């Protein structure tokens, strides 16, 4: 069918290459071609089109000019990107669509690429700190009052902190890592639940991060 | 057999030619009759029957017919919207589709304007997509316009190659020309009998 | 060379509304007698992959409904949905063509009816277990809030501090489309043993006067 599979959602250190993979299928593959676009965080896009079926020339974007290399195999209809000496800046999403043509003038892009990861930044990888930030009369207001967990100074990205297992779905709002001069990563998450409800039910974070295999449980109770 | 995009033309010619041992050899997926039900063929004459053939998906017999619309009706083959003759199809998967895939097997997927009924496109022109001379290179809105069916043995039906033959039968204004067969009897002297010599 | 410029950015506006987003340059029209256009229109789910819209500016939407709808000219076009319905939510980029590159930014969330609203406030002092570690952080939430135009002013010990804060804000909420803040303040332990009152105040349209959330440190 009409698809695209990437892969390798990694991370890498500055002055170093990387290679990346769309696996196409339910096409005669060389009949359309691939272009990929970046995107940073929160941010446009770019990247010309370049690459065709049959061996193809191949373009570019004329400020990415060296460090990018077009590969791909007839073995399965596969394209790829070499890109090379990192610098740490260039960490963004990658993506990958068919641009498909209809007799008088190809019509945007086929599909679109899953997406894949590329963080670089000499930081290879750390766990999660935790600390509990509790209920307190300044976070009360009335009928309710908020309480979270503060997961801070994390290299792998991907990470994530549920409220009691995933039961507490009202309130719960994760907000975006944010990024520090130091490198590392860094968010908190806050959930409002009724100030009569102060310490009275459990208000446990558990916090699981994947890259590593960190697994912590840490409860939130009103300031003493 | 002949690619899709540059199908075959046999004129068949003054002859005596049985339909019956084509209807009903019952090797043939598909045999559909437009101008004329295929059981009274064997009792008609024509000036001329032409005969075209090739290669085509599975699933694209559907749009060997009057009035169809598709890659293939639009600009490979198109048949006229008053035919006369009869289609017929069969699968080939062991015979074209081979390990690794058959890349011989093309189709033309890009021209300016749909084909006139019976008319035939085999040139290989750079498409021109955007108002940028294409110069004869590829790139951007510069497709070479054949593409090739990778066939291969473990395909699902309806992507398995298909054999079609496209008969056509067409009456000029001659006096005669090839009809179907026409058996006899035995003599039976002595016996007043109704005959027809 | 062929600048993308979008003009309209954020058009929270009531569902079922007509949002019109416009953008131009260096017309491509395309001769060949194919008179259409030139140009896509994009769809991007957050958190998603991107999507396909009209294109050749020509309405032309695919397995799309109707009140998507675009238009189109030489140098200048428009998308114009209609009757905007929830789950529209996203950012909407356009093309270039024979171009080369890109070029496109814009969204929406909601606006809601009720007054501007105003923020849940509140400050967090650091944990004792973080105080060990050497380093301390102040959060400081806004909770639901459409709008996002909030300022979150740091003071310690009634001095406006600046440039040792990071904020991050929510995506519109799909219920209440309401937005979400964290502020957070970062000292070491040293210097945040060297100051009191550590506040937080927060101006919002929804608030007639900044509210201030404040703790003492070392004031169980
Ligand atoms: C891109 O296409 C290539 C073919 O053009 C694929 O290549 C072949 O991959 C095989 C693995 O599936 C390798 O296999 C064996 O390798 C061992 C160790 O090197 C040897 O001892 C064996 O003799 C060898 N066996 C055979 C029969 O291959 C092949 O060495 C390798 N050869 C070729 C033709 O390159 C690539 O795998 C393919 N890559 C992608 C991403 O699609």
């Amino acid at each position: 069918q009409v698809q695209l599979v990437q892969s390798g959602a990694e991370v890498k250190k500055p002055g170093a290459s990387v290679k990346v993979s769309c696996k196409a299928s339910g096409y005669t593959f060389t009949s359309y071609d691939i272009n990929w676009v970046r995107q940073a965080t929160g941010q446009g896009l770019e990247w010309m089109g370049w690459m065709n079926p049959n061996s193809g020339n191949t373009g570019y974007a004329q400020k990415f000019q060296g460090r990018v290399t077009m590969t791909r195999n007839t073995s399965i209809s596969t394209a790829y990107m070499e890109l090379s000496s990192l610098r740490s800046e260039d960490t963004a999403v990658y993506y990958c669509a068919r641009y498909i043509v209809v007799v008088p003038a190809a019509k945007g892009f086929d599909p679109w690429g899953q997406g894949t990861l590329v963080t670089v930044s000499s930081a290879s990888t750390k766990g999660p700190s935790v600390f509990p930030l509790a209920p307190s009369s300044k976070s009360t207001s009335g009928g309710t009052a908020a309480l979270g967990c503060l997961v801070k100074d994390y290299f792998p990205e991907p990470v994530t902190v549920s409220w009691n297992s995933g039961a507490l779905t009202s309130g719960v709002h994760t907000f975006p890592a944010v990024l520090q001069s130091s490198g590392l990563y860094s968010l908190s998450s806050v959930v409002t639940v009724p100030s009569s409800s102060l310490g009275t039910q459990t208000y446990i974070c558990n916090v699981n991060h994947k890259p590593s295999n960190t697994k912590v449980d840490k409860k939130v109770e009103p300031k003493s | 057999f002949a690619s899709v995009y540059a199908w075959n033309r046999k004129r068949i010619s003054n002859c005596v030619a049985d339909y019956s041992v084509l209807y009903n050899s019952a090797s043939f997926s598909t045999f559909k009759c437009y101008g004329v039900s295929p059981t009274k063929l064997n009792d008609l004459c024509f000036t001329n029957v032409y005969a075209d053939s090739f290669v085509i998906r599975g699933d694209e017999v559907r749009q060997i017919a009057p009035g169809q619309t598709g890659k293939i009706a639009d600009y490979n083959y198109k048949l006229p919207d008053d035919f006369t003759g009869c289609v017929i199809a069969w699968n080939s998967n062991n015979l074209d589709s081979k390990v690794g895939g058959n890349y011989n097997y093309l189709y033309r997927l890009f021209r300016k304007s749909n084909l006139k009924p019976f008319e035939r496109d085999i040139s290989t022109e750079i498409y021109q997509a955007g108002s940028t001379p294409c110069n004869g290179v590829e790139g951007f809105n510069c497709y070479f316009p054949l593409q090739s069916y990778g066939f291969q043995p473990t395909n699902g039906v309806g992507y398995q190659p298909y054999r079609v033959v496209v008969l056509s039968f067409e009456l000029l204004h001659a006096p005669a020309t090839v009809c179907g067969p026409k058996k006899s009897t035995n003599l039976v002297k002595n016996k007043c009998v109704n005959f027809n010599f | 060379d062929i600048v993308m410029t979008q003009s309209p950015d954020s058009l929270a506006v009531s569902l079922g509304e007509r949002a019109t987003i416009n953008c131009k340059s260096s017309q491509s029209v395309l001769y060949s007698s194919n008179n259409k256009n030139y140009l896509a229109w994009y769809q991007q789910k957050p958190g998603q992959p991107p999507k396909l819209l009209i294109y050749w500016a020509s309405t032309r939407e695919s397995g799309v409904p109707d009140r998507f709808s675009g238009s189109g000219s030489g140098t200048d076009f428009t998308l114009t949905i209609s009757s905007l319905q929830a789950e529209d939510v996203a950012v909407y980029y356009c093309q270039q063509y024979y171009s080369t590159p890109l070029t496109f930014g814009g969204g929406t969330k909601v606006e809601i009816k009720r007054t501007v609203a105003a923020p849940s406030v509140f400050i967090f002092p650091p944990s004792d277990e973080q105080l060990k570690s050497g380093t301390a952080s102040v959060v400081c939430l806004l909770n639901n809030f459409y709008p996002r135009e909030a300022k979150v002013q740091w003071k310690v010990d009634n001095a406006l501090q600046s440039g040792n804060s990071q904020e991050s804000v929510t995506e519109q909420d799909s219920k209440d489309s309401t937005y979400s803040l964290s502020s957070t303040l970062t000292l070491s332990k040293a210097d945040y043993e060297k100051h009191k009152v550590y506040a937080c105040e927060v101006t919002h349209q929804g608030l007639s006067s900044p509210v201030t959330k404040s703790f003492n440190r070392g004031e169980c």
